[PDB]
């Protein structure tokens, strides 16, 4: 395949599925399980950083950019690489976060649940409605990365792009395997990656409030903290950029 | 902030 691939590579670089932790046997609460989402959030994150540093070219962007890039798109990941999941076999739509941790017909009937749940799944059943590849989704989660910048590009924009578009090249080849209007294909999947902006974002006006009221009852971990804190009245005076696709 | 130790470490 001219020798190692970029896409054969983020496949042996792509993390290994984490565990909630969740007792379970104790009845189902709407928070005791938010709140263990959350503690496992940190640790994908964590492991998404590792994973970043991981990609070719990351390393070498400005540090104050590769820090920003997942400062945002955290979420974006976060929410993709579980559709995946639940894609993987839950035909029930069911919202795979662990594999302990899944979300099934019931679990769902909790307290303000499939009042947010709705989003996530709608990734898997969309990625359920594209039929994507593994090889796609992971080309596709790493433009994920950079689904959003400043709006004064970075310190390593000319960089930033320049690797961006590889990928953009990578997920072409991708694609590729299995030809004709291959074009429309590309279309449709490219939409979907626009599509995770606003995705990722219902995810964040949900995340706020519940990160903010305390008259909730649920808890974050520290990695979160630094993260949410931060980006919070942060992107919210319009200072990043949601970068597209289509308009 | 760990973020960055994370990052540069
Ligand atoms: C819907 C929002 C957004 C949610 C996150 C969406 C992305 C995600 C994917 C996973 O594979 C594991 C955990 C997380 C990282 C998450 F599921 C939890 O942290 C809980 C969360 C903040 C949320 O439920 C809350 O508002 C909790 O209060």
């Amino acid at each position: 395949q001219l020798t190692p691939t970029l896409v054969s590579l983020l496949e042996v670089i792509e993390p290994e599925v984490l565990y909630a932790g969740y007792d379970s046997s104790v009845p189902d609460s709407t928070w005791r399980i938010m709140t263990t989402l959350n503690m496992l959030g940190g640790r994908q994150v964590i492991a998404a950083v590792k994973w970043a540093k991981a990609i070719p070219g990351f390393r070498n962007l400005h540090l104050d950019d590769q820090m920003t890039l997942l400062q945002y798109s955290w979420m974006s990941l976060m929410a993709f690489a579980l559709g995946w999941r639940s894609y993987r076999q839950s035909s029930a739509n069911l919202l795979c976060f662990a594999p302990d941790l899944i979300i099934n017909e019931q679990r769902m009937t909790l307290p303000d649940m499939y009042d947010q749940c709705k989003h996530m799944l709608y990734v898997s059943s969309e990625l359920h409605r594209l039929q994507v590849s593994y090889e796609e989704y992971l080309c596709m989660k790493t433009l994920l990365l950079l689904s959003s910048v400043p709006k004064d590009g970075l310190k390593s924009q000319e960089l930033f792009d320049e690797i961006r578009m590889t990928y953009i090249k990578e997920l072409g080849k991708a694609i590729v395997k299995r030809s004709s209007q291959n074009w429309q294909r590309f279309y449709q999947l490219t939409k979907l990656l626009d599509s995770m902006h606003e995705v990722v974002e219902n995810l964040l006006n949900y995340c706020f409030q519940t990160f903010l009221d305390k008259t909730m009852s649920i808890e974050f971990p520290e990695m979160l903290a630094e993260i949410i804190t931060n980006q919070i009245p942060k992107y919210s005076n319009g200072n990043i950029k949601k970068l597209l696709f289509h308009q | 902030a760990l973020l960055r130790y994370l990052l540069d470490k």
